[PDB]
RNA sequence: AAAAUCUA
RNA sequence: GCGGUGAAAUGCGCAGAUACCGGGAGGAACGCCGAUGGCGAAGGCAGCCACCUGGUCCACCCGUGACGCUGAGGCGCGAAAGCGUGGGGAGCAAACCGGAUUAGAUACCCGGGUAGUCCACGCCCUAAACGAUGCGCGCUAGGUCUCUGGGUCUCCUGGGGGCCGAAGCUAACGCGUUAAGCGCGCCGCCUGGGGAGUACGGCCGCAAGGCUGAAACUCAAAGGAAUUGACGGGGGCCCGCACAAGCGGUGG
């Protein structure tokens, strides 16, 4: 799977302060990594579909998080979407 | 082929007929028998009494080659499964040992209509 | 008659080469003996059998041996 | 797979053509000692010996190394994958580090810039080539020889392949593209893998002219002719066969083994 | 990097020279695909249950290496290439579970 | 292996 | 002689079959573990190995701070059978041929046997797609069996799988902390039987055919559970010159 070190390299970057292991953007990026890796996984395992369901659910979850973030404050959203490169 | 004291005896015991055969210790048969060699025809070939007569005839043929001892091996669950053994008891041949070796699949070949 | 577990003390059930331990589980037929006769737990019985199959592949354990006199 | 065409014209709604993706970019063939002139529509006496050949389109014959063993141990770089108007298969320009460039029939799944070699020492792996008695039994193979030191002649067409079933003395057993089983000498060289352009078969010529481009002339039915010119030449109102269907020269077409019986090579075949 | 136990059975009827000969090839493949060896053990000749390659006996090896998770497939394939090599079985190592505590 | 049917 | 069946025949076998041994080819499927068992949203999923990957649960009491639920259309999955292109083909087996049974037998039984069953990619998208029970949360007795996780463990505490059953509900049957109980939120859907999932329109599909979906008309019923009885080539116990064993009769 993904490496713990690789996880920390993300958590440290997206945290608003050290120890923020659960923030909105934190979870969004955290999920986005798995969305990307899983997406690439499907790019060679077209037959697999349950994993693909998991992908759909992950994308959905991320989109809900983006819902709350965009609704609360559009500026932090403005930064996060730009740093994760989504919506297009 | 030739004449030997020790040997083996196979029992092919199906439902519609039970047949048997004697063989050298290696695997190559000496002589054989069935319900048909007793003249019986049809379900009469699967009859346990017919298996008795078949085993007795097979033993009678084996004794001509000088056979005395034989390791026995059985297959199938026909209505004459045990009678082969029973006839081979007082056949005049040394029973020596009895072994089951019914071929059975680990689920692979799809069965017939039944 | 006899429960299989009581025969031996503590041992590795994941180990797939201790043939002297694993052999006492297949009877005079090679049949993977039922849990009600070996007297094991589910978690134990499962990985036991799973390592058993492994041991079968290596040529260590027999797949099916011919039954004796009957 | 194959490229297709929108029906902006009839006889084109079906016409398909292979995607030349595997070709590395090269219109110019290796203009070194590889191209060569080519011709012929009928035998040396001006008579025809094969019906319906002609027209066609000009072709430079690509000289191929079918006898790849004269450079034992010498490796080479898969320089290119080229087209060849003389065979179903694609070809491959390899640069031997010796300096000599040559051609080889392009095997399936052959990356450009691959390591490739020819010798009994060779790693059993796609592209390489070696004596049959060295290839592990049960392996794909193509461009196999026949008699040792006489060049490859078995399985040279697109998608073609043969499998090794077992060894026996100084001979080995092959399952040919015709499904035929056969003994072939152990010393015969052969290249490991399967021939590329597997998607060849799926092409549709689409229209008439496409045949002509390949040189294939129009083929007239025997039953369309006259009794002089052909057996079936009854012709009288789309008449049925005059019994039984047979060639313009006499021999019956459907079911008639033409292989000579007491051929010595018969002692090496099976089915 | 993952802990792996590797079991390899080989031809029971051949000289010691061919034995070490093939062992060498195993070592080669191992180092070639990044298999850093550890507690290796040579179980030696043993009597098999069913006849493998029409032979009731079989020689045994038992490596225990660590390597990147991927090529551990391909490595096995390399071991398959040699004809004299009979059985091959790589197993992902696990904690020795306890029975009859 | 055999027992097909029974006007309103 | 085999094979086969209720008994047989067709079939195969002195051109040497069946049964037995050794050598080899190829395909499909996973015995024992194995279970009232486990997983998944459904369809479904079983030899073992490795890689890749989803969902799920326990502990710590760490982080975010109502970010939740449902969800028309849209989008993806979707057994078997069937369709396309190219493979594969042992076993099984529609269709078809033969044998028997029969008044007939285009069947049940038997001997042969092709698509198909298998892999690659693509289409079809229905089902007794069944718990015939939409989803989410909460409150409402206990007993027992089992899968799994934690904790010093004949006990305590989470998460699934079955039976009996408090209250209560139900037309009865039966459900009942895995509600059909008491409540809320939201989607889907029903309005007598036949006509009919038919017709026309529209959309989809290579075709087969699928999604929406009527009316004229006709009937005075259709239907649900339960009671009673008769009835069964249903079961269990049991009886009578009913059979059997036996003596003489008519039918001539
Ligand atoms: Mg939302
Ligand atoms: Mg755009
Ligand atoms: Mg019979
Ligand atoms: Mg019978
Ligand atoms: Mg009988
Ligand atoms: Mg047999
Ligand atoms: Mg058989
Ligand atoms: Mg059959
Ligand atoms: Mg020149
Ligand atoms: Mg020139
Ligand atoms: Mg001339
Ligand atoms: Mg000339
Ligand atoms: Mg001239
Ligand atoms: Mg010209
Ligand atoms: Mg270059
Ligand atoms: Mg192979
Ligand atoms: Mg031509
Ligand atoms: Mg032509
Ligand atoms: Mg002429
Ligand atoms: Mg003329
Ligand atoms: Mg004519
Ligand atoms: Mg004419
Ligand atoms: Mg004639
Ligand atoms: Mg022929
Ligand atoms: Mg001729
Ligand atoms: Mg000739
Ligand atoms: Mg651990
Ligand atoms: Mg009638
Ligand atoms: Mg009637
Ligand atoms: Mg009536
Ligand atoms: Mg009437
Ligand atoms: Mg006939
Ligand atoms: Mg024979
Ligand atoms: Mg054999
Ligand atoms: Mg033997
Ligand atoms: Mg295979
Ligand atoms: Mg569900
Ligand atoms: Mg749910
Ligand atoms: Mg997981
Ligand atoms: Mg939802
Ligand atoms: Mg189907
Ligand atoms: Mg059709
Ligand atoms: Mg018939
Ligand atoms: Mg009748
Ligand atoms: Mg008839
Ligand atoms: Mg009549
Ligand atoms: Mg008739
Ligand atoms: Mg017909
Ligand atoms: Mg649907
Ligand atoms: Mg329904
Ligand atoms: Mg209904
Ligand atoms: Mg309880
Ligand atoms: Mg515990
Ligand atoms: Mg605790
Ligand atoms: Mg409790
Ligand atoms: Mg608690
Ligand atoms: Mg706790
Ligand atoms: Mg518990
Ligand atoms: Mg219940
Ligand atoms: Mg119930
Ligand atoms: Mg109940
Ligand atoms: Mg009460
Ligand atoms: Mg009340
Ligand atoms: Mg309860
Ligand atoms: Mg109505
Ligand atoms: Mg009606
Ligand atoms: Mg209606
Ligand atoms: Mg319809
Ligand atoms: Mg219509
Ligand atoms: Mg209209
Ligand atoms: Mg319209
Ligand atoms: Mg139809
Ligand atoms: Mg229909
Ligand atoms: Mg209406
Ligand atoms: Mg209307
Ligand atoms: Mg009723
Ligand atoms: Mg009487
Ligand atoms: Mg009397
Ligand atoms: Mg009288
Ligand atoms: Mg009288
Ligand atoms: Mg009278
Ligand atoms: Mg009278």
């Amino acid at each position: 799977p993904i490496t713990k070190e690789e996880k920390q390299k993300v958590i440290q970057e997206f945290a608003r302060f050290p120890g923020d292991t659960g923030s909105t953007e934190v979870q969004v990026a955290l999920l986005t990594l798995r969305i990307n890796r899983l997406s690439e996984h499907l790019k060679v395992h077209k037959k697999d579909h349950h994993s693909h369901r998991g992908l759909l659910m992950m994308v959905g979850q991320r989109r809900r998080l983006l819902r709350y973030l965009q609704r609360e404050d559009p500026e932090r959203y403005r930064a996060l979407i730009e740093k994760l490169g989504i919506r297009g | 082929k030739r004449q030997v004291a020790s040997g083996r005896a196979y029992i092919h015991a199906s439902y519609n007929n039970t047949i048997v055969t004697i063989t050298d210790p290696d695997g190559n048969p000496i002589t054989w028998s069935s319900g048909g060699v007793i003249g019986y025809k049809g379900s009469r070939k699967g009859t346990p009494y017919a298996a008795q007569l078949a085993a007795l005839d097979a033993a009678k043929k084996a004794m001509a080659y000088g056979m005395q001892s034989v390791d026995v091996i059985v297959r199938g669950t026909g209505a004459g499964r045990e009678q082969a053994i029973r006839a081979l008891q007082a056949s005049g041949l040394q029973v020596k040992s009895i072994v089951d070796d019914t071929p059975v699949p680990h689920n692979g070949c799809r069965p017939k209509k039944k | 008659k006899a429960k299989v577990k009581a025969t031996l003390g503590e041992f590795d059930l994941r180990d797939y080469r201790n043939v002297e331990v694993l052999k006492r589980f297949l009877s005079e037929t090679g049949k993977i003996l039922p849990r009600r006769r070996t007297g094991l737990s589910a978690k134990e019985q499962r990985i036991l059998a799973k390592t058993i199959k492994r041991a079968r592949i290596l040529g260590l354990l027999p797949f099916t041996e011919k039954l004796v006199r009957k | 797979a194959v490229k297709k065409f929108k029906p902006y014209t009839p006889s084109r709604r079906f016409m398909t053509v292979a995607d030349f993706s595997e070709i590395t970019k090269t219109e110019p063939e290796k203009s070194l000692v590889k191209p060569l002139k080519k011709t012929g529509g009928r035998n040396n006496q001006g008579r025809i010996t094969v019906r319906f050949r002609g027209g066609g389109h000009k072709r430079l014959y690509r000289i191929i190394d079918f006898k790849r063993w004269d450079k034992v141990g010498i490796p080479a770089k898969v320089a290119a994958i080229e087209y060849d108007p003389n065979r179903s298969a694609r070809i491959a320009l390899l640069h031997y580090v010796d300096g000599e460039k040559r051609y080889i029939i392009a095997p399936d799944g052959l990356q450009v810039g691959q390591q490739v070699v020819a010798g009994p020492d060779a790693p059993i792996q796609v592209g390489n080539a070696l004596p049959l008695r060295f290839i592990p039994v049960g392996t794909v193979v193509h461009a196999v020889e026949l008699e040792p030191k006489k060049g490859a002649k078995l399985a040279r067409a697109a998608g073609t392949s043969a499998q090794i079933q077992g060894r026996e003395g100084d001979y080995v057993i092959l399952r040919l593209p015709s499904g035929e089983l056969r003994k072939v000498h152990g010393e015969c060289y052969a290249t490991v893998g399967a021939v590329g352009n597997a998607d060849h078969k799926n092409i549709v010529l689409g229209k008439a002219g496409r045949s002509r481009w390949l040189g294939r002339r129009p083929h007239v039915r025997g039953a369309a002719m006259n009794p002089v010119d052909h057996p079936h030449g009854g012709g009288e109102g789309r008449a049925p066969r005059g019994r039984p269907p047979a060639s313009p020269w006499g021999w019956q077409t459907k079911g008639l083994k033409t292989r000579k019986r007491r051929k010595p090579s018969s002692r090496f075949i099976i089915a | 990097m993952r802990r792996y136990e590797v079991n390899i059975v080989l031809n029971p009827n051949l000289d010691q020279s061919q034995l070490a000969l093939e062992k060498e090839i195993i070592q080669r493949a191992l180092e070639n695909y990044g298999a850093r060896v550890e507690k290796v053990e040579e179980l030696g000749l043993r009597r098999l249950a069913y006849p493998i390659a029409k032979d009731p006996q079989g020689y045994f090896l038992w490596y225990q290496v660590e390597m990147p998770e991927d090529r551990v497939n391909d490595l096995a394939r390399e071991l398959r290439i040699r004809d004299n090599v009979r059985r091959v079985m790589v197993v992902k190592s696990q904690e020795p579970f306890l029975a009859n505590a």
